[PDB]
């Protein structure tokens, strides 16, 4: 089982994952948080390395999760205040964020193998792994679960792949089928953020009265609040928040338990999303198979 | 007696050359033929072109191409320098053009492909051949193409342009005749375009007895396009000979053109196998020792199961699949009656909010004051910070600072340009350390350095 | 062996020396600006002089000394060890030497006006709109000439914004930075 897919990652560096030409944005710790989040949407990037001018080094990472945390953490009502985060700064928020616990920046050299990267993603439980050249100290690119899987299937030869892929997902037992973190169609966006902070989940598939998935609310989807300057009002439903793209997305990409792993991986990289919600004839929730599951099911 | 180098004795004269003349060598034993470039010490000592010749040999040494004259070795002595080269019988192309009059499409297309593969090889190796002409390209016994003279060539540095204007009067690009800064791919492409023209019409596209009228004829994009040939070639020549360097054809654009594709052997650009070794050779630095000399036998014998061979061949396959779905490594330009564009899932929110604004990057710091006056005003601020500078030319500075937190030092260059008569522009450029971990970013340090300077120039 | 050149004009020219019998004449061969020949000479120093148009004369281009007889002869050291390549030539910036680090003040002598901005740097890579289908983080392959050059975005805020496209071994990256005033 580990004969080929596991060897392949050890035989290639993270260097090969890095695009020929790419964009990267970085924020100084002295920069305000409000301005940093608006800079994200104008550039399209969902992650930026944090640079400290005093320490003269990269202190950490800034993702949409930080916009979620601060939105759920400092909030009173949709009308009354907005006060806490507007006058807040990155280093100031880092102070109250590290008040609870101290976690330093994790990064991997492009010379290190792809196996070392996927390890760092699971070991540290992190989606964004910035690759930084140790010789120059420059941040080249940000590794993502999406980037690795696409690279995996695209560059892997056809002789190694046929081993355990032909088996059905149900029978493989890959993914979390126990507690499915979801939200209703009428549940406020704030309580959705409340689930995002309570769990480590990257998305919350929304459900109707029946418990059927009619949409999905990703941790990426919350940045739209900043994009549209609607983050002030968090009392609105997730359906109202997802109403911005309602005429544009095709549907919710999902799979079935009886389907093969081979069919899942291919559909997952082709859709370019981070996860699929497995369902039945009734389209009720059964479980969720995130890229983390696929990647973690490979390393061991 | 008679002059000789190694086992090669010097014969009849081939030509005058750039620096010094060239003759034919003949092996005392076998009788092999080699072309030698004799550069006399006394002559080359006079001028400071010692670097001009240095760069040439440096580049030509590691050059292997069927249509690039391959430099075998360079022997030298207190008397004179020698460069042995591959000798060819056909002579220069201008002899072949004139003698044969005009060349047809079946032929001209063949030769142009060979020459363009040569200049492509050069451009990819970061070396430009400024003087391009049929008088500079030879032909072997099989009447193939061989690019000869590199004396007027140059090396392409990252983030650097070329000031020197060199080459023939008619073949010189519209930007180099005017004495303007250039990148260097475009100037060879324009020279290639007029070569393609001469390979067809038998006459030069831009020709005049009186100058600058020739240069004025060149500055204007006007040239005689006889009914001799089809419009496909004309559309190529027009796009290749475009007066605007930004609108000019790239090496790639010529590869994607129709007329060029027709009957084109795949041994020119390295995707398919070789007919009459490639960039994929540089996998060795990571895996093992230099290997260029050692594993030739490991890939010459067609043994693909060798530990060195199983590391080589799979690299060319890797680069082929990189082009397949190239949307992974490189971004694509924007998309007749064709609509469907399925956006990337992380691209969904922005296009909608736009249609249910302003982001524009300037070149650098821009100000309109006098050319000697501005640099002096800048030379104040550069000092004020406690950083230091050395000036090369009146408008060009080389500056650096000492890192406050570590004993490291980062530098940069400031070259002032003139965007128009009413305004000037100051350029900011990073640099590199000379050819174990670090807690600092060379890229960020450059920005902080500029930022500090810019803050004083503004406020 | 070794070879010698003669840069002065003459009708009939010969070369002599201490290697050959002190009276020996070696017929030289002709070229447009030079006259040369070749001989096999033993290891060591040497004293030689040219015979032109009937008169014994020396070449000022080469070194000169006084012999025991009191005449004027030249000096050459013949060896078999000179095949040299880089010894013959005897930052790493464009090779035109001039002064050094850490000091300067005011204008140079030269009155040359500043060079015109090349159209290459005016083409910006961040202002270019990518395709909608491809990844947002991707960008087109930049031109090598516009790599190191800085690109600053107009400061319409209290924070400075500036980027540059730096290259890696086979890859390119455009790094943007938001730094407060
Ligand atoms: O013939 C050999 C000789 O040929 C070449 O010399 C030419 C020279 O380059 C031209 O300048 C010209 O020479 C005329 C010269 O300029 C005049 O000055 C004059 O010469 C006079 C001398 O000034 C004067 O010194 C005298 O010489 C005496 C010496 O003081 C004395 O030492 C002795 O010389 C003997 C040496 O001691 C010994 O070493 C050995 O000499 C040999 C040289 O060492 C060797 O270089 C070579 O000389 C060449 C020379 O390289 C060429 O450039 O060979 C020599 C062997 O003979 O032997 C010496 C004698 O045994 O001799 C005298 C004692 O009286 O002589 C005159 C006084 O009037 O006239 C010169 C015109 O003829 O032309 C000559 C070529 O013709
Ligand atoms: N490479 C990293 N180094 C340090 N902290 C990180 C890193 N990646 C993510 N985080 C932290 O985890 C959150 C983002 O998680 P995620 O969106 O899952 O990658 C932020 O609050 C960060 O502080
Ligand atoms: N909505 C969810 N509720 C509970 N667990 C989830 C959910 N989504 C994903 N997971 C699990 O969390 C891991 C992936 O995390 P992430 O990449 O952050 O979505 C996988 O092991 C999944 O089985
Ligand atoms: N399983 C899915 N089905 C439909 N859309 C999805 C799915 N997963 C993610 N997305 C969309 O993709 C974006 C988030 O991508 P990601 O951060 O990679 O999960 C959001 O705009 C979501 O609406």
């Amino acid at each position: 089982n580990n004969s080929v897919y596991t060897s392949f990652m050890k035989s290639h560096r993270c260097y090969d994952l890095i695009p020929t030409s790419s964009k990267l944005v970085v924020f100084d710790t002295s920069l305000q948080v409000k301005k940093a989040f608006f800079a994200l949407v104008t550039n399209g990037v969902r992650a930026a390395p944090l640079w400290d001018s005093k320490k003269q080094s990269f202190v950490g990472m800034l993702t949409i999760t930080d916009f979620i945390n601060i939105l759920h953490r400092y909030y009173k009502s949709a009308l009354v205040q907005i006060y806490e985060l507007e006058e807040h700064k990155i280093e100031t928020w880092r102070e109250v964020y590290l008040q609870d616990s101290f976690k330093p920046l994790v990064c991997i050299s492009p010379n290190a193998s792809l196996f070392d990267a996927v390890s760092s993603l699971i070991r540290n439980k992190i989606h964004r792994l910035p690759v930084i050249d140790p010789e120059s100290g420059n941040t080249l690119y940000i590794l993502t679960h999406k980037r690795i899987l696409k690279f995996l299937k695209l560059f892997i030869t056809e002789f190694p792949k046929p081993e355990f892929m032909s088996k059905s997902l149900e029978e493989l037992q890959i993914g979390t089928y126990a507690n499915i973190a979801m939200v209703r169609t009428t549940t406020p966006v704030y309580v959705a953020l409340g689930i995002f902070v309570q769990h480590r989940v990257s998305a919350l598939p929304v459900v109707d009265e029946k418990g059927r998935v009619v949409d999905i609310y990703s941790k990426f989807d919350v940045i739209n609040l900043a994009a549209e300057k609607t983050y002030n009002n968090l009392d609105v439903s997730v359906t109202k928040a997802l109403q911005h793209r309602s005429h544009y997305f095709e549907g919710v990409l999902k799979c079935y338990l009886h389907e093969t792993l081979e069919t899942i991986i291919n559909r997952l990289v082709e859709a370019e999303v981070h996860r699929l919600v497995v369902v039945d004839e009734n389209d009720v929730v059964k479980g969720i198979v995130s890229l983390s599951d696929i990647l973690q099911a490979l390393v061991l | 007696g008679s002059v000789k180098i190694g086992h090669y004795i010097l014969g009849d004269t081939l030509g005058v050359g750039t620096f010094g003349k060239v003759k034919v060598g003949k092996h005392e034993l076998t009788g092999h033929k080699v072309a030698v470039k004799i550069l006399n010490r006394q002559k080359i000592r006079s001028l400071d072109v010692v670097g001009k010749i240095r760069r040439e040999i440096q580049n030509l040494k590691l050059f292997r191409h069927p249509h690039i004259i391959k430099l075998y070795q360079v022997i030298s002595t207190p008397s004179d320098i020698f460069m042995v080269m591959e000798y060819v019988s056909g002579g220069e192309l201008f002899d072949y053009i004139c003698k044969n009059g005009r060349l047809d499409e079946k032929e001209s297309r063949r030769l142009f492909q060979q020459i363009l593969s040569g200049v492509d090889y050069c451009h990819r190796h970061m070396v430009v051949h400024r003087d391009l002409k049929p008088e500079n390209v030879l032909l072997d016994a099989h009447m193939n193409a061989k690019i000869a003279d590199f004396g007027l060539s140059n090396m392409m540095s990252d983030g650097e342009f070329l000031r020197t204007s060199c080459g023939s009067p008619n073949y010189a690009a519209p930007e180099v005749i005017s004495g303007r800064l250039y990148a260097g791919p475009e100037v060879d492409i324009w020279s290639s375009g007029v070569i393609l023209y001469a390979l067809l019409c038998g006459t030069l596209p831009f020709d005049d007895d009186h100058v600058p009228t020739l240069f004025k004829k060149i500055c204007d994009g006007i040239f005689y396009t006889p009914q001799y040939l089809n419009p496909s070639v004309i559309s190529l020549l027009k796009h290749m000979l475009q007066v605007d360097p930004m609108k000019r054809a790239s090496i790639k654009d010529i590869r994607e053109h129709e007329w060029f594709k027709q009957d084109l052997p795949k041994y020119l650009f390295p995707e398919d196998p070789s007919y009459s070794d490639d960039e994929a050779l540089k996998e060795v630095c990571e895996k093992f020792e230099c290997s260029e000399e050692e594993v030739l036998s490991c890939l010459y014998n067609r043994n693909h199961q060798d530990p060195l061979a199983v590391a080589y061949h799979l690299i060319i396959d890797n680069r082929r699949i990189m082009n397949e779905a190239k949307d992974f490594y490189l971004a694509t330009s924007p998309p007749d009656d064709h609509h469907l564009t399925r956006p990337h899932p992380e691209r969904v929110p922005f296009l909608v909010a736009e249609t249910p604004r302003k982001a524009k990057w300037h070149l650098g710091i821009r100000s309109q004051s006098r050319p000697n006056d501005i640099m002096a005003e800048v030379c104040r601020a550069i000092k004020q910070l406690d950083y230091e500078w050395k000036v090369v030319n009146p408008y060009y500075l080389r500056v650096r600072r000492k890192n406050p937190v570590t004993s490291t030092y980062s530098k940069m260059s400031l070259q002032l340009y003139q965007v128009d008569s009413r305004t000037y522009l100051l350029d900011f450029r990073s640099i590199d350390d000379g050819i174990t971990p670090r807690p600092g970013s060379h890229t960020i340090e450059f920005f902080e350095m500029c930022a500090n300077l810019i803050k004083i120039l503004a406020q | 062996p070794t070879v010698i050149r003669w840069s002065e004009g003459g009708k009939e020219v010969f070369i002599s020396g201490s290697f050959n019998n002190w009276s020996t004449k070696i017929p030289l061969i002709k070229s447009h600006n030079d006259f040369v020949a070749i001989l096999d000479l033993p290891e060591g120093e040497h004293q030689y002089k040219f015979f032109v148009d009937g008169q014994w004369v020396h070449d000022p281009s080469e070194p000169v000394v006084t012999s025991q007889l009191g005449t004027i002869n030249n000096l050459i050291h013949v060896k078999k060890s000179d095949f040299e390549v880089f010894d013959a030539l005897k930052s790493s910036s464009p090779p035109g030497p001039y002064g050094q680090e850490m000091y300067a003040f005011r204008s140079e002598e030269r009155f040359k006006s500043p060079p015109i901005l090349p159209p290459h740097l005016l083409q910006v890579i961040l202002n270019k709109d990518t395709n909608i289908s491809c990844d947002p983080a991707l960008l087109p392959e930049p031109n090598h000439v516009m790599l190191n050059h800085l690109y600053a975005l107009s400061i319409k805020d209290s924070v400075m914004v500036l980027s540059a496209t730096h290259r890696y071994k086979k890859k390119y990256v455009t790094t943007l930075l938001y730094k407060p005033i």
